[PDB]
Formats: structure tokens, sequence, C-alpha cells
């Protein structure tokens, strides 16, 4: 029954602030150093901050120095992370982790809480052609929309063989996706959130 | 960060190693810990103090450390070992933990397949907006891990790049795309553009001229 549970995640605008909490159960919380570690979507783990048993020793990653504050309430079995001047690059799942005294290993981790830093508002996509000889590959670049998703087809779903519709990337604060067809060729893009549909004829 | 290979792979029952290369201030001065992260789940402790296993970790996982490098070996590869593995060490210079970039371990369930790469130039329509996006599409690769590098007039690009996480294709191989964003003036200032995709021990480079 040794568990950690983070809470307080959600959507916040750039420049804004958020306070995360981690509740400890089934162990003497005051006997352990505690850490925050984060992971941006599809990226690696990035250590954020750590606090000693009695808050005497506090460390921060250079990436968060002067913006984040770690604290703890030993009576309330709770760890906190106060995040100020939030930037798009702070978007991540934040985990709290317990550190073993003898070994410094993070032996127990919470489930994580997602923090999304974005001022993006509903935006329709701009659609541009992708064009360059054994086989011709044409495509459509569906640029700068929000939120997900967009649906992409070719020739109103009649052209399905040789098509690759790729996952989206966050490029600034907006999404960008591409679709290609290896073959009079039309890409059909639908973005329901902005009530927009685009049909674009692609020529080499 | 600590340097790890993006991908490691083997067939079930095989022995696979994952390297972790650091510097004197971290691995050179402190113990290395390893974390296993199954897709969409929180990391868990795999190895601590270089070579110790917590309860629940099977003996097929072992760790070692020498100089400024550490290594994780997985013997008798099992399908459930498919995950991302990260090494970590305290850095005495930064007074901070440093993690490796992670290695995805694939347990081969089909033969390897090299990526098919296509490079597209920006459209005149986009250029009218004073922006230029080059698109590097990547399909039909297995294991599902690629590293993308871009060059402009032979010089490596350090900014304005985004690469998707790889996703499964209709045929069960993987696909991904990479983007290079420039201003229209920057596009007009240069001539040669290339997208380089590294997959296992295979690198493919596609180029174009403005």
């Amino acid at each position: 029954q040794v568990t950690l549970k983070e809470s307080g995640g959600g959507l916040v605008k750039p420049g804004g602030s958020l306070r995360l909490s981690c509740a400890a159960s089934g162990f003497t919380f005051s006997s352990y150093s505690m850490n925050w570690v984060r992971q941006a979507p599809g990226k690696g783990l990035e250590w954020v901050s750590s606090i000693s048993s009695s808050s005497s020793y506090i460390y921060y990653a250079d990436s968060v120095k002067g913006r984040f504050t770690i604290s703890r309430d030993n009576a309330k079995n709770s760890l906190y992370l106060q995040m100020n001047s939030l930037r798009a690059e702070d978007t991540a799942v934040y985990y709290c982790a317990r550190q073993v005294g003898a070994t410094w290993a993070f032996d127990i981790w919470g489930q994580g809480t997602l923090v999304t830093v974005s001022a993006a508002k509903t935006t329709p996509p701009s659609v541009y052609p992708l064009a360059p000889n054994s086989m011709v590959t044409l495509g459509c670049l569906v640029k700068g929309y929000f939120p997900e998703p967009v649906t992409v087809t070719w020739n109103s779903g009649s052209l399905s063989s040789g098509v690759h519709t790729f996952p989206a990337v966050l490029q600034s604060d907006l999404y960008t996706l591409s679709s290609s067809v290896t073959v009079t060729v039309t890409c059909n893009v639908a973005h329901p959130a902005s009530s927009t549909k685009v049909d674009k004829k692609i020529v080499p | 960060v600590l340097t790890q290979p993006p991908s490691a792979s083997g067939t079930p029952g095989q022995r696979v190693t994952i390297s972790c290369s650091g510097s004197s201030s971290n691995i050179g001065s402190n113990t290395v810990n390893w974390y296993q992260q199954l897709p969409g789940t929180a990391p868990k402790l795999l190895i601590y103090s270089n070579n110790q296993r917590p309860s629940g970790v099977p003996d097929r996982f072992s760790g070692s450390k020498s100089g400024t490098s550490a290594s994780l070996a997985i013997s008798g590869l099992q399908s459930e070992d498919e995950a991302d593995y990260y090494c970590a060490a305290w850095d005495d210079s930064l007074n901070a933990w440093v993690f490796g970039g992670g290695t995805k371990l694939t347990v081969l369930g089909q033969p390897k397949s090299s990526p098919s790469v296509t490079l597209f130039p920006p459209s005149s329509e986009e250029l009218e907006t004073n922006k230029a996006t080059l698109v590097c599409t990547i399909t039909d690769f297995y294991p599902g891990v690629v590293t993308v590098d871009w060059k402009v007039d032979g010089t490596p690009v350090t900014q304005g790049m985004e690469t998707t996480q790889p996703s499964k294709q209709s045929n069960n191989k993987y696909m991904a795309s990479s983007y290079l964003t420039l201003t229209a003036r920057a596009w007009e200032r240069h001539s040669s553009y290339s997208c380089q995709v590294t997959h296992e021990g295979h690198t493919v480079e596609k180029s174009l001229s403005r």
C-alpha cells in the first residue's frame, strides 16, 4: 500500500502559474527525500526538483531555476511544485517520486499528472500541396490548426491504396499534419472543431 | 544528457545490451540507476547502485558501470521487456540528476525493414505567407525508432525542427514525419537541403536544391 498520487494538472496559458500536489500513503513521508520528474509528449524523462526529508536541501534543474518552487508538508503527507512563468516547453506529464536514502534510487513513482501550457484557440488549418520518377508521391500539408483532430482522405475516400496520413506535430502552439499518396488527385481535409472542410487538387 | 542508443533489439531468447555514456561529473563520480517505462505508464525502478535489482525485477536484467559509462544487459529477451529504458546519475557539477535520452527495446516479431524517405520542398502558396516548411516523410520501418537530422548547405540545423512520434501503419510497420520550418527569406538565402534518417545501423539521406 506504498503509493504516490499527483493532482492539480490541467490547462494553463503561457506566462501563467499552477501548483501541483502529490499525496503520499502507506509509508513515513517525513523519512524520505522527494522528487519531481517530467516528460514532454513523446520525449525523454527530465528531472525537475528534489527536496530533503526536512526541506534543508533543495535542488532545481537549470531549465526551471527561478520559476519553480518545491515544498512539502510532512504533517499533511504532501509534496508540492509551484510553477510560475509557465512556457510551452513546460508542457509535460509530471511525476512525483520517492528517493531511497542509501541508494538515491527513485523506487516509488506516482501515476503522473498532465500540465498543458497553451493559449491556443480554435484555428482552421491552411492546406498546402506537397509535390517533388519510378512512382509519383504527392501530398497535402495541413498546417496550423487547433484543436485536434483533422480527418484526411483522397478523392473522397476512393483513393485508399498507397496513402499515408501521418500523426500531427505541435509546431509553435498549433498542430501540423501531412498526408501523402503514391500513385486528378484531391486531398479532402476536415477540421470539425472550426466547422471547416477543404478539398485541394494536387498537381506535379 | 547521458547518451543512449535510440534503439536496441533482438529476437525472443537473445541477449541485448543498452549502453549509457556520461562524463566525469556524473557517471564518473556516482552510481547509475536504470528505469523501465512501459508505453503510456509511469517509469519504474529497474536497477539501482549500478547492478542491484529491487524485488520483482527478474535476474535476466543486469547492470554494470566502468569509467564514465554504464550498461544494461537483458538476457533471454521476452516480449514483455519491450519498453523504453533510461539511465540516470547525479551530476556533482550541476547539483542535478541527469537522465539518458532513453532507448526503446524492441523484441523482433517480424524482420527489420529500412525506412522509405521522401523529401518535399515548400509550396509557392506557403512561401507567399513568408514561411517555408520542408516535409520529410518516413514510412515502412521496423523497429519503430528513427533519429532525424537536417542540413542546410551542408551545415547541421540546430533549430526549427519537429519530428512526430512513430505510429503504426496499416501493414504493422511504422511511419513518422519530420518538419524543417524556415522563414521565406532564409529559404531563398540557401540552396541545398537534406533530411537524414537513421534507423538501427542504416542511415538514408534525401536531398533537394531550391
